[PDB]
């Protein structure tokens, strides 16, 4: 039951500050090596910062002087204060127990949280149905949202087989858009209710769309 | 101590043996080398540590070896779910990661199942029409999607998106979205996307008529 | 008679950094000029005192601490440093007065299959005070559940081996370190230079 | 390596003013901080050692204080001959002695207009092949002076090199020499050779000119 | 009254060697530590090396270690710096410094006057001296042009004319050589009566030039 649950990601303007959280269960933050590792979109993994159990802190040269790692023992939570953010700081940030040295490897990892450094504004999505006509196809269109990400599930997670949620495309307007589809037998179209669960965390927008034939 | 991973991408059929290399400009001890696996949309996971010690719960088909300037990760009996990026990682004065190696999985040719979706009436009342064309479960990735509105080939108002290789059947899926204003949408009747793919002996066209 | 620095510098075997040795040097005439020209050193750094000035100084006691660390860790044996070695194994104060001497000992402290006699402390709840020595081997509790002296998940053995091999890179090779401390009390000195 | 940071990098004070220079250390150096004065083209001179001890022979207007990471050099009453560069230097790490970047102290002074003179190229120079026209600005303050060359009332830029002497220890004035270098073929092609001077102490730009061969 | 007199600087090609000296006087030389400190043109001070009072212990900065060698001859009261494998970065003014003996740590209480070492593969060229004829006082001078390397010493009337003399710092023109200007303002009355001669001396090329300056 060892979990690292992250929060704090989202949109921030260039030169602004943000603080990430890494709430832990199954291990004690103040007793371990705790690190932050980031991953720019489409790029590799970059170690960012570590805090030792005894309090020492270390930082990568790319973030020295702008980031600050800390922890709260009573909340069993790791933090990362990020100041003076620019476009190179836009990345998915992971927390992990350990440092990557012998007997001290990165394990376990948090789920990650995306940070977007942009001058634009947060915008919630609109959800439209993709209605069907052997097997049939249906889906949901999640259009005009910023920033990333959105997550889509079907029937609250009870429907997973044959689901395809596409990577977001950046429209010419500067807003993102994606579609989530799922293939089903044509017979269950009238005797099975399909609902797509769209979640846009950066704006607290949760939409449940029932998709039916027309 | 710069770590260099090779190759960049690896394309092997299921059941084959994968060989991922991690070279070092200077000698690195075995006990300082580890391997991580990252599946699409997921966090990295510890695979091997100490060059050769398999992590807890990791299948036996993953094994590592090597020392000094040459380390190897081996995936015996490659499976479709092994589609991921793999990073080596070491520690000298700070943690350093390799560039990563993508492991693509080859499979037989699969023709796409094509579906076309009209814009919902809910969206039309907002003043914009999105027409969506779906290419479902095909291989290889190469495909051509052409929009034809009243038999006139459309260019400049469509965007595509492709999924990663599916972790169970190793196929791709593609969506093409044609975007129009409500006004321009009501001026035309026949909306069609034409699909050409290696698995199809002739192009496949899916179309609807606005109103019917 | 002369102070016995040779019993520290020329010892056939050195201690692990977590259990670093200390030799209290008293009631003798210290000959630093011959000591500092006795061998070739890869690191020679002094703090709060010149190496050439010690020939004129008198101290109540002189301390010679010795241990083995890996090459990339020699930078931590200095005032104001942090890291696994300075935090959990051997710590110098911020106002340290003395000298730090280091030399590559790969030909002495590495083995074919890996020398697993030199260890360092990897896990510890809090940082060491300056000149503190912690030789505990208690299972380190990394989580809520107590270990009861049994290794397992979140229950780590506190020491880690270096596994010195002679074919490693210099950053991973063993280095012998000698630190000379100079205790000046309000008491009659016993160690003067010549 | 202990890095020493001096602030400010440069300053301007008038005679009698109180001057304080700051030197910060990347880590605690106890009290082993020394101050040096170096005149232009001269060897450094020890002013203060061990943070606050006055070196023998140093005038009483110099003093120092500080401990740990922040140190200060104070000139109680600035004198004309105090124009120099002042370095701090830590001695805690005796086998890795490091200096600061230095602080250049300049003397503030009332306005002084420059004496402008112009020189034609000599006859021994035209025998060689080259031809240099030198213009002299003498005993002015401040340093900021604009020297403009006009050949047949045509602006010249890129054919000359300016040179300024350091502040005079007696009267705290500068001096400028502009060397208009050109070939002999470019010398007899024209006639008028002028030197225009724009300075804060001139109610109207002054021009000293001569005619070639007159 | 502590004097340190240096010598031995000049031009050296990259990879060659050069030996500097520094003679001490008026203090107990064989009981003090001695240092070398250098300063690149337009840059800051950099500590180089130190030698013990008896010459048995020698310590160097990482930037010159195994490449420079410091020594001393206490019977001659002289300090030495042997510089081998000279790179372009070694171009600097080198100072010898006495260690003040009032602390437990090093500090430089007395410095030598410095000697310039230029690491370059060029040739030492002598200067060309041309007059600057004058024309409410007047001003005249001399133009030291096209010489290499630094420095050149310019005086007026063999050291008799002191007040009102301005020798400008040299400028490295595009030809790789140096150009220098030295002027002096005199009363406009004594122009055809008093004689003015500038004394240019270029030791690297062994060139001494005296030039008449008349209106
Ligand atoms: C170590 O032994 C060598 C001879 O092998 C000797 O010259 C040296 O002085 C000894 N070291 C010390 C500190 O006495
Ligand atoms: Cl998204």
């Amino acid at each position: 039951e060892v979990q690292l649950v992250e929060s704090g990601g989202g949109l921030i303007q260039p030169g602004g500050s943000l603080r990430l959280s890494c709430a832990a269960s199954g291990l004690t933050v103040s007793s371990n090596y705790m690190s932050w590792v980031r991953q720019a979109p489409g790029k590799g993994l970059e170690w960012v910062s570590v805090i030792y159990s005894g309090g020492s802190t270390f930082y990568a040269d790319s973030v020295k002087g702008r980031f600050t790692i800390s922890r709260d023992n009573s909340k069993n939570t790791l933090y990362l204060q990020m100041n003076s953010l620019g476009a190179e700081d836009t990345a998915v940030y992971y927390c992990a127990r350990g440092e990557g040295s012998p007997g001290n490897w990165f394990d376990p990892w948090g789920q990650g949280t995306l940070v977007t450094v942009s001058s634009a504004s947060t915008k919630g999505p609109s959800v439209f149905p993709l209605a069907p006509s052997g097997t049939a196809a249906l889906g949901c269109l999640v259009k005009d949202y910023f920033p990333e990400p959105v997550t889509v599930s079907w029937n609250s997670g009870a429907l997973t087989s044959g689901v395809h949620t596409f990577p977001a495309v950046l429209q010419s307007s500067g807003l993102y858009s994606l579609s989530s589809v799922v293939t089903v037998p044509s017979s269950s179209l009238g005797t099975q209710t399909y609902i797509c669960n769209v979640n846009h965390k950066p704006s607290n927008t949760k939409v449940d769309k029932k998709v039916e034939p027309k | 101590v710069v770590m260099t991973q090779s190759p960049g991408t690896l394309s092997l059929s299921p059941g084959e043996r994968a060989t991922l290399s991690c070279r070092a400009s200077q000698s690195v001890p075995s006990s300082y080398l580890a391997w991580y696996q990252q599946k699409p949309g997921q966090a990295p996971r510890l695979l091997i540590y100490g060059a050769s010690t398999r992590a807890t719960g990791i299948p036996d088909r993953f094994s590592g070896s090597g020392s000094g300037t040459d380390f190897t990760l081996t995936i015996s009996r490659l499976e479709p779910e092994d589609f991921a990026v793999y990073y080596c990682q070491h520690y000298d004065t700070s943690p350093r990661f390799g560039g990563g190696t993508k492991v693509d999985i080859k499979r037989t040719v699969a023709a796409p199942s094509v579906f076309i979706f009209p814009p919902s009436d809910e969206q039309l009342k907002s003043g914009t029409a999105s027409v969506v064309c779906l290419l479902n479960n095909f291989y290889p990735r190469e495909a051509k999607v052409q929009w034809k509105v009243d038999n006139a080939l459309q260019s400049g108002n469509s965007q595509e998106s492709v999924t990663e290789q599916d972790s169970k059947d190793s196929t791709y899926s593609l969506s093409s979205t044609l975007t129009l204003s409500k006004a321009d949408y009501e001026k035309h009747k026949v909306y069609a996307c034409e699909v050409t793919h290696q698995g199809l002996s002739s192009p496949v066209t899916k179309s609807f008529n606005r109103g019917e | 008679n002369l102070c016995p620095f040779g019993e520290v510098f020329n010892a056939t075997r050195f201690a692990s950094v977590y259990a670093w040795n200390r030799k209290r040097i008293s009631n003798c005439v210290a000959d630093y000029s011959v000591l500092y020209n006795s061998a070739s050193f890869s690191t020679f750094k002094c703090y709060g005192v010149s190496p050439t000035k010690l020939n004129d100084l008198c101290f109540t006691n002189v301390y010679a601490d010795s241990f083995v660390i890996r090459g990339d860790e020699v930078r931590q044996i200095a005032p104001g440093q942090t890291g696994k070695i300075a935090d959990y194994n051997y710590k110098l104060p911020d106002d340290f007065t003395g000298c730090v001497i280091a030399w590559n000992s790969n030909n002495l402290d590495s083995k074919v299959g890996g020398n697993y006699n030199y260890l360092y402390r990897l896990f510890r709840k809090s940082n060491l005070k300056p000149f503190e020595r912690d030789i505990s081997t208690e299972i380190y509790q990394a989580g809520s559940t107590p270990c009861n002296g049994v290794e397992g998940f979140n229950c780590y053995f506190p020491l880690q081996s270096y596994g010195f091999q002679p074919t490693y890179g210099v950053g991973y090779q063993p280095y012998r370190v000698v630190v000379l401390s100079f205790e000046l009390l309000h008491a009659p000195a016993t160690v003067c230079g010549k």
